[PDB]
């Protein structure tokens, strides 16, 4: 679990912080990313863990790059925001709330959010 | 007019040529030469070989033009070259 | 004069036991193996049911001419396979639906003597005491093999007319590897006569074991390269090997005769045919996921 | 082994002369096999080469130095084995090497008498010509 | 990724978006499983590095402005999307695969300009 | 990946860019074989991890997926003090980062800051 499996929990820190601070510190945290039985039987298991971490990271990166944001931690997309998803101000979510409570708010909607992003990227590629 | 587009994730196979590793469940307790070649040159067998069957598939087979057997022929030539040595061997060598 | 000078190498014979072990072939990383489970495989053509496997089944590397001893059994019935029909230059390969069990014994008493009188008693006795070392007789059951021959002529009716009779002769002639069934048990190479085995003709609307003699030759023509070899003398102990017969190799004599009576002879001689008989339905492939497809789509 | 011997005295040169293969015979005589190798019954490779009817093998053995009047346990020369089975040319070659027409086995039978007994008069006339010119 | 190949062209174009979401014995078989997984990942990254030239990097379905000869397809192309699968179509244009890749790379070269 | 790069290392850098492009288009015996296989697999896994790290660093710089990417940072004569005409002909790639090893970090940071400024401009 060394390396990529360590940086899966690398960004888990400051989870209870302000919504506006974590999005700025994503770039810094991503910049901060850097005898017989031991090497025949024991080594292949840590090799399995490392290649599982790599497979999970590439699966997540490919799912992120569906929406045209390959290699971008922060990207802006032309999907309009429906008022039924949030019906709240932009100020109070970024000044008061945290990421955990916000995903508790939009866990009902994020399934159709991902699909509408895929459809919008498909319509962008169509024209 | 028509324009070229690219597609990824597409289930397309193509036939090709590669070296195939032999597999044999050999215990090497005996001093048999065919057994010791199987231990020295091959791995043990698959316990749970994964069989995946396709519903709709179309495949043109040509086993007379099959390459797979051409490598295994030289494999058996190596097998009996390391396994059996005659008392006298002769081959013609012509300039 | 082209200088063709033979080179020979003499090294001491190991004289060791030899048995075939069933081995498997698997595809490496990035490659796959496709398998056809259709019974009517036809050799060349499309297969309806193709399934992917990671390894082959049990392949026994056996070398034998005109018959296949250890091999896979046919699933439903007897099929024949050939690259071309009536080309009379390519081998025809047959897989039997039922196994024909063949057993072969060699007498190890070495006590056969004849009371010879007159001149030449020493050479007769020498020939007898040499031929007792090199003599064998294999058994073939008539009841099962006649039924399999009746099945294979019924399957052969389809490809050739079924209006004129077919018949079987013995081997035409040539090298002793082709004309006799050459098979090894215990490291000793046996040349078996098959003249009486294919002896009967067949006409449409149609417990004892026939023995077949086998002479042992110490000089073989090897199948890898062209040449000759010599091996160790046979072991004084008894060698008995019990095995199936799974495959049959036949060459069809082309007929310009107006009667068009087909003649079939036991052929063989190429072991690439023998290993094509067991890898007939398998292919090796690689995965190419990236592809192109033209459509009316504008960029940006 | 070039000079390998079994329990019954047969070297590979005996079987090489027996089975009618010239290349193994040449190779063995090049490597240094015994051209006068004898078994428990006194059989030389010239005996097995002459009796079965292989001409060139007899020539390769005789130019390598095989004995022409070599005797087995029964006292039979290779001439008796050559005239035993109606091989005229082998008899002619052995008399060209100088086989003894007066040589008798332990049964007191010459090549003359076994050529008469086998009913091959053509070999007997050649043997009579060889005995007259001796 | 080779599974579900029995569907046609227009169905595979939709399902690719669905796809977007005794010790020595055990060691010598697990090491070959590791070769399979690592070379699968390496082939994926190599193909993405190849696709980064064409401008469609990270995108399963893309569009270019590369001209297509009517001689390569040699067909009206209306019925290839509904009843004809990918495996036959790849064998239709197997002789003409390298030249169109060369056409894409220089087309992206003046797309840079 | 990394093993194929090191061949033709000391060739001239102008031809090295083009060959870089056409490059990147792309029972003791059994135990010994398995232990060197697992060593080779560990080498390949760490090669993939280093490639992932450097690709994500290029994504920080905004050059993700591009082996040759153009930026807008102006070149400074105090960094190298070398003419443009002979740098691409009479100098290899290996001598170039030997010639600048103290000054690569300020270039890295100023490139990151220029990418952040370009993102801020939107
Ligand atoms: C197709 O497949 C079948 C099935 O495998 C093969 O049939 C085998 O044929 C071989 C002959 O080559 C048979 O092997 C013989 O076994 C005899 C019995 O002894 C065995 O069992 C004892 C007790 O378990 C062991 O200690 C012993 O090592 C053997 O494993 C042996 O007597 C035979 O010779 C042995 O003894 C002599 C004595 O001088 C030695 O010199 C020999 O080197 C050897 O050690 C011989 O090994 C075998 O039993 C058959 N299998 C069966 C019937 O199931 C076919 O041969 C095969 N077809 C072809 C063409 O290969
Ligand atoms: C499979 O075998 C058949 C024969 O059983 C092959 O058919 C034969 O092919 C030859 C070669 O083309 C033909 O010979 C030609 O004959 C014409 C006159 O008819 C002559 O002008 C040509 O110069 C040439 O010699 C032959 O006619 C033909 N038919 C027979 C013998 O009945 C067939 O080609 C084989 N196919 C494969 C794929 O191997
Ligand atoms: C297939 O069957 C035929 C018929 O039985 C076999 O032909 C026979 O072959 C032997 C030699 O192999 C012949 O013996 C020889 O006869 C001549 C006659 O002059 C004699 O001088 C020789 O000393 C020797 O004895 C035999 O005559 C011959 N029979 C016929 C009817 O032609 C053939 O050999 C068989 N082939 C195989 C591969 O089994
Ligand atoms: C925001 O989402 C709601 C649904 O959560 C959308 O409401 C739909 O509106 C259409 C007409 O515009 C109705 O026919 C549907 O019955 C409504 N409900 C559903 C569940 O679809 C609303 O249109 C969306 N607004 C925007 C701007 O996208
Ligand atoms: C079995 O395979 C043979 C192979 O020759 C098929 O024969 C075809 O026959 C047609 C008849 O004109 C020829 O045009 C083809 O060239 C032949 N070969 C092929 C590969 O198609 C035969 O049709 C096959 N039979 C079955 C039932 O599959
Ligand atoms: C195989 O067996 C047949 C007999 O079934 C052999 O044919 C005999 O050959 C001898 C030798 O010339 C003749 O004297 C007999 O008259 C033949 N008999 C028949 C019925 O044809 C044949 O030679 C054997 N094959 C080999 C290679 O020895
Ligand atoms: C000859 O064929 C018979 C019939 O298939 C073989 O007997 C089979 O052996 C396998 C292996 O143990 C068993 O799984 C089957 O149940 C047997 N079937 C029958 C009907 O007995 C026999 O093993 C073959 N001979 C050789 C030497 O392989
Ligand atoms: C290019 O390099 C020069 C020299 O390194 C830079 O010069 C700066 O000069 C001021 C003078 O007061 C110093 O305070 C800075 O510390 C120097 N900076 C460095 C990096 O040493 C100059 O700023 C650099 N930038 C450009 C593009 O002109
Ligand atoms: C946690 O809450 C306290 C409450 O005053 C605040 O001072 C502190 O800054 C918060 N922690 C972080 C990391 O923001
Ligand atoms: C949202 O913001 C507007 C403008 O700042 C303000 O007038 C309004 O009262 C706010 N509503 C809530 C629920 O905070
Ligand atoms: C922030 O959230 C807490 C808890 O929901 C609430 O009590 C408080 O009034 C909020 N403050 C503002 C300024 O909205
Ligand atoms: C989201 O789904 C859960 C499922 O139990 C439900 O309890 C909750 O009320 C839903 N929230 C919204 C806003 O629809
Ligand atoms: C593919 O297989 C399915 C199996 O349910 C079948 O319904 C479908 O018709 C097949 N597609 C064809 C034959 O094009
Ligand atoms: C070999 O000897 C045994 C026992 O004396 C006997 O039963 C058998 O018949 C003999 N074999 C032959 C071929 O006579
Ligand atoms: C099988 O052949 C042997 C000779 O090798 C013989 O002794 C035996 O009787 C034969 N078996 C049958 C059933 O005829
Ligand atoms: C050999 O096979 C024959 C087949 O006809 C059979 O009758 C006989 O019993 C078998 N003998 C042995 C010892 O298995
Ligand atoms: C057995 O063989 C004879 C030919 O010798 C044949 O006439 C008969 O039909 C065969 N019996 C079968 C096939 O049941
Ligand atoms: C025999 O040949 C005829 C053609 O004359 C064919 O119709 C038939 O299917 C063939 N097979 C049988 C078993 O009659
Ligand atoms: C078959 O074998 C018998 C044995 O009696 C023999 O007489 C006959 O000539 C052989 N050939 C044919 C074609 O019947
Ligand atoms: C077709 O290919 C040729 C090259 O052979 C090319 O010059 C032409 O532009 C292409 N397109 C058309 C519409 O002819
Ligand atoms: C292609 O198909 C369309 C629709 O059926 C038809 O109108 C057109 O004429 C066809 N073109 C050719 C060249 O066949
Ligand atoms: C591709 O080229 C080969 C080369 O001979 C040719 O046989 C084949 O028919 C071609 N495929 C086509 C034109 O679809
Ligand atoms: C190495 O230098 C020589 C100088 O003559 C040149 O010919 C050769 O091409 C160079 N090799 C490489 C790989 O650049
Ligand atoms: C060196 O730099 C000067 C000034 O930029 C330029 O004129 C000249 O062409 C360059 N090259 C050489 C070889 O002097
Ligand atoms: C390249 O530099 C060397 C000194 O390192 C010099 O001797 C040579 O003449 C230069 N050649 C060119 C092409 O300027
Ligand atoms: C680069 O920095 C090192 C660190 O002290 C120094 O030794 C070296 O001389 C410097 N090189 C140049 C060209 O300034």
């Amino acid at each position: 679990a060394v390396g990529i499996g360590a940086v899966f929990l690398g960004f888990l820190g400051a989870a209870g912080s302000t919504m506006g601070a974590a999005s700025m510190t994503l770039t810094v945290q991503a910049r901060n990313l850097l005898h017989l039985l031991k090497l025949t039987v024991w080594g292949i298991k840590q090799l399995q863990a490392r290649v599982l971490a790599v497979e999970r990271y590439l699966r997540d990166q490919q799912l992120l790059g569906i929406w045209g944001c390959s290699g971008k931690l922060i990207c802006c997309t032309n999907v309009p925001w429906n008022s039924s998803w949030s019906n709240r101000n932009l100020s109070e979510i970024w000044d008061n709330m945290t990421w955990l409570q916000w995903d508790k708010e939009i866990s009902n909607y994020t399934q159709i959010i991902y699909g509408l992003l895929e459809e919008s990227q498909n319509q962008q590629e169509k024209n | 007019n028509l324009w070229v587009t690219v597609y990824y994730g597409v289930p397309v196979w193509k036939d090709a040529e590669t070296t195939l590793f032999c597999a044999s469940d050999a215990k090497a307790y005996e001093t048999e030469k065919h057994n010791v070649w199987a231990t020295h040159a091959c791995v043990p067998t698959d316990p749970n070989p994964q069989e995946i069957h396709l519903e709709n598939v179309t495949e043109e087979f040509n086993m007379w033009k099959n390459n797979m057997v051409e490598q295994m022929h030289t494999d058996i030539i190596s097998l009996w070259d390391q396994s059996l040595k005659p008392c006298v061997k002769l081959t013609p060598l012509c300039v | 004069l082209i200088n063709c000078n033979t080179s020979a190498i003499t090294q001491a014979c190991p004289k060791v036991s030899f048995e075939p072990i069933p081995i498997h072939y698997c595809a490496p990383a990035g490659f796959a193996i496709l398998k056809c489970k259709d019974k009517k495989f036809n050799g060349t053509g499309p297969c309806p049911s193709v399934s992917t496997v990671q390894c082959t089944h049990g392949i026994k590397p056996v070398v034998s001419t005109q018959l296949l001893l250890n091999g896979s059994l046919a699933e439903e019935e007897v099929m024949i396979r050939s690259e071309n029909i009536t080309n009379n230059a390519k081998n025809i390969l047959v897989q039997f639906n039922t196994p024909v069990q063949i057993n072969c014994t060699r007498p190890n008493n070495n006590t056969r003597k004849s009371i010879r009188i007159g001149p030449g008693q020493a050479f007769y006795a020498t020939g007898d005491i040499i031929g007792d070392i090199r003599q064998a007789h294999c058994n073939v059951s008539k009841a099962t093999w006649n039924e399999t021959l009746g099945k294979v002529v019924k399957q052969l009716r389809k490809h050739f007319g079924n209006n004129t009779i077919i018949r079987f002769a013995n081997s035409s002639g040539g090298d002793l590897e082709v004309t006799t069934h050459s098979f090894n048990c215990g490291g000793e190479f046996f040349y078996c006569n098959t003249s009486g085995l294919f002896n009967s003709t067949w006409i449409s609307n149609t417990n004892d074991s026939i023995t077949l003699p086998c002479r042992i030759k110490q000089i073989i023509n090897m199948w890898q390269r062209i040449g000759q070899a010599m091996y160790a003398p046979p072991i004084q102990g008894v060698i008995r090997c019990v095995s199936n017969i799974t495959g049959l190799i036949l060459t069809r004599d082309g007929g310009s005769t107006n009667s068009t009576t087909e003649t079939f002879r036991p052929g063989g001689g190429d072991m690439r045919d023998n290993w094509r008989s067991e890898l007939y339905k398998y292919k090796v492939v690689k995965i190419e996921p990236l592809g192109v497809a033209p459509t009316r789509c504008k960029r940006r | 082994d070039v000079n390998a011997v079994d329990v019954h005295g047969i070297t590979p040169l005996h079987l090489a002369a027996y089975f009618g293969h010239l290349e193994i015979v040449e190779v063995l005589l090049k490597t240094g096999a015994d051209v006068n190798a004898r078994d428990n019954r006194g059989i030389t490779p010239l005996h097995l080469a002459a009796a079965m009817g292989h001409l060139e093998i007899v020539e390769v053995l005789l130019k390598a130095g095989a004995d022409v009047n070599a005797f087995d346990e029964a006292g039979d020369t290779p001439l008796h084995l050559a005239a035993l089975k109606g091989h005229l040319e082998i008899v002619e070659v052995l008399l060209k090497h100088g086989a003894d027409v007066n040589a008798q086995d332990k049964f007191g039978k010459t090549a003359f008498d076994i050529s008469i007994d086998n009913g091959n008069e053509d070999i007997a006339e050649v043997l009579q010509k060889a005995a007259k010119l001796n």
